[PDB]
């Protein structure tokens, strides 16, 4: 039995860290929700 | 009412508590990824919070009404994914998004590797709007994790 709790607000934090990568990937969605990878 | 913002999914039928995922407040309607939850009900205090809209293929549930969240990413913008992991402050972490390339079109990504109770943590415009949710993704081929940026349609 789940229960949902506050974590904060929804609000851009100005001074954020800023980290990841930008990667651009063919990928394929199927019906069950699952993306894979097309190669 | 319930406040607007970011909220825990927490189960108490494993052991101890635990964090399975992460939604959306908004407009009076809790937004979470369907995997999150599986469609079940949900409680928000001494009150009970119903399954409004689901579709698996989507991997999205709303809950109290139909689905609020509209904003998409730009295709230009940093955004911010407001990560709420498991037993942990929630973190904003700004990002150039990748690109999904499906062959119904193109959707933004996110390359950023949380624990799995992070699903469902809410990916930000410039502007505070939800742009989508974090956690349906893929594993490249160097095994890192890449989200979509899953967004729904208000109706
Ligand atoms: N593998 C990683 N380095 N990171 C992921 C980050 C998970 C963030 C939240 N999202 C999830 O937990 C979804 C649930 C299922 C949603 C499905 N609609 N998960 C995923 O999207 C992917 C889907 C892959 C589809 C491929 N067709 N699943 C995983 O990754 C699991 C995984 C895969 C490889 C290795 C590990 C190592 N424990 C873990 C992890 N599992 O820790």
């Amino acid at each position: 039995d789940m229960y949902i709790e506050r974590a904060g607000d929804i609000t851009w934090e100005k001074d954020a860290e800023v980290t990841g990568n930008s990667p651009r990937l063919d990928v394929a969605l199927d019906e069950s929700g699952d993306f894979s990878l097309v190669e | 009412e319930t406040t607007d913002g970011v909220y825990r999914v927490m189960t108490r039928r494993l052991l101890g508590s635990t964090q399975v995922g992460v939604g959306v407040m908004q407009e009076g309607v809790f937004h979470t990824m369907w995997h999150v939850t599986k469609g079940a009900a949900l409680r928000s205090g001494e009150g009970r919070l119903d399954p409004y809209w689901g579709d698996v293929k989507q991997d999205l549930v709303s809950y109290c009404g139909p689905w609020k969240l509209d904003a998409a990413w730009d295709g230009l913008s940093e955004v911010q994914l407001l990560a709420v992991p498991p037993g942990e402050r929630a973190k904003n972490i700004q990002t150039l998004p990748g690109i999904f390339k499906t062959k119904d079109g193109d959707i933004g990504a996110v390359a950023l590797d949380y624990p799995a109770g992070t699903s469902g943590s809410p990916i930000l415009d410039k502007c505070g709007r939800v742009i989508g949710l974090y956690g349906n993704g893929v594993v490249i081929k160097n095994g890192s994790y890449v989200s979509a940026i899953t967004q729904g349609k208000r109706e």
